[PDB]
């Protein structure tokens, strides 16, 4: 079984850990069993080939900037994540995450992932963003960012509804295989 | 295959299936979205798409919580369940995939009523469902005819998760041809936790003598012994990784070692023992 290293980066509170737990445990996010350990793995079947997908969950906050790149050697594919209802996390794709990954890994495929898809149309979420004169990231905007940073895929997903979740990790593997 | 609990609740909608619970056997590698979406579309074609909802909560449904305007389908991933007496009689893998009628899933809860909490509050339920017939079976689903459950309190959760981690790390170190990437994921996820609470969260919550005493002495003693084994397993995994790495991961490895040494220093202070 081929082992693949996938490193997941992006700002804190974009839902990265929730997505990784949900996908690798095959459970809805509200039912997760808390773990004190970091990182996740899954045995996956992609295009007829079985693979073990290792998922590195990284801390996005600035306090971890100095040591985070030590996790990058041996990486096969990066997921750069942002929340579709956090314009700040989206802007940091361009200001922080794309430059950091490329300084260390010039040729590794990047997939851009927009999370919290279910909240883009959520009336509650929409109103609270209006309180700060903000609006969710639209699909064309996300795609335009993926073009800007040279990502090989642009994918949106929701842990809550599971829409797009399987595709993120299938495509992470296809970008390597 | 992949097994799922599916339970139907919809007085105005379901007929034969109303109030029944099944285990569905899906093709290998079937994920939760795949079966959920198929079930949703199948019953939406019968009842109307605006009229069908998935129940994500894995706790036993109380139908008083349900809106009678909707048909509901509860879906939960389960795995085949064996007691330790069964796990030994069953040599080959053909035997833990054959003649199975018991399936298990876990539900998080706390005694306050919140579903989740920190390590000192988080409990876990283990629910075993028994089907009326054995798989493999002519039909794709089999009705559940009984359930049993047990529950773990917070220190029992800690003992369970730490014991399983020790076995997992030891297994990786004794594998004939170690997969370095799989070893590193688990090793880094043990000695260098930055996102989740970290194994020392269990040591602070349950072993620290400045906390009020809450659990039996024998359970605290058991958790201490598991932490001694965890410290040893982390050190052995670190030594295996040292042999496997190439030059590109020297700095990574030395940082894992530094985090490991810091973890042992904290554990030593908590347990009043010189740990490694």
């Amino acid at each position: 079984m081929q082992a693949i290293k996938c490193v997941v980066v992006g700002d804190g509170a974009v839902g990265k850990t929730c997505l990784l737990i949900s996908y690798t445990t095959n459970a809805f996010p509200g039912e997760y069993i808390p773990t004190v350990f970091d990182n996740y793995s899954a045995n996956v079947m992609v295009d007829g080939k079985p693979v073990n997908l290792g998922l590195w969950d990284t801390a996005g906050q600035e306090d971890y900037d100095r040591l985070r790149p030590l996790s990058y050697p041996q990486t096969d594919v990066f997921l750069i994540c942002f929340s579709l209802v956090s314009p700040a996390s989206f802007e940091n794709v361009r200001a922080k995450w794309y430059p950091e990954v490329r300084h260390h890994c010039p040729n590794t495929p990047i997939i851009l992932v927009g999370t919290k898809l279910d909240l883009r149309d959520d009336k509650d979420t929409i109103e609270k963003l209006k309180e700060k004169k903000l609006t969710p990231i639209t699909y064309p905007q996300g795609l335009a960012m993926a073009k800007e940073i040279g990502a090989v895929k642009y994918l949106e997903c929701s842990a809550l509804t599971q829409r797009g979740l399987k595709t993120v990790f299938d495509e992470a593997i296809r970008a390597v295989l | 295959g992949r097994y799922y609990r599916v339970a139907f609740y919809g007085q105005g909608f379901f007929e034969e299936e109303e109030g029944k619970e099944y285990i569905y056997k899906e093709p290998k590698y079937t994920g939760l979205s795949e079966i959920s979406q198929r079930l949703l579309k199948l019953y939406a074609d019968k009842f109307g798409a605006d009229n069908v909802k998935i129940i994500q909560d894995s706790n036993k449904v109380n139908p008083k919580d349900l809106d009678p305007k909707y048909a509901y389908i509860q879906v939960t991933y389960v795995t085949p369940f064996f007691e330790e007496k069964e796990i030994e009689d069953r040599k080959t893998d053909f035997e833990m995939h054959h003649n199975i009628n018991r399936f298990v899933f876990e539900t998080p809860f706390t005694l306050s009523g919140k579903k989740h909490g920190g390590v000192a509050e988080q409990c876990k339920r283990r629910t075993v469902l028994t089907t009326s017939h054995l798989f493999p079976y002519v039909k794709k689903r089999i009705q559940v005819i009984s359930q049993s459950s047990t529950e773990l309190n917070p220190i029992e959760v800690a003992i369970d998760e730490m014991s399983r981690k020790v076995s997992e790390l030891n297994q990786l170190c004794t594998t004939e041809e170690v997969d370095m990437i799989r070893l590193q994921l688990k090793l880094q996820g043990s000695v260098s936790v930055k996102v989740n609470a970290g194994p020392m969260a269990y040591a602070r919550a349950f072993l620290e003598e400045t906390n009020a005493k809450k659990y039996p002495d024998n359970q605290v003693k058991l958790l201490k012994e598991i932490f001694r084994q965890f410290a040893d397993a982390c050190g052995q995994a670190l030594d295996v990784n040292e042999r496997l790495i190439k030059e590109d991961q020297l700095e990574y490895q030395e940082e894992l070692r530094s985090h490991y040494k810091d973890m042992l220093s904290e554990l030593s202070a908590i347990m009043n023992e010189q740990i490694t």
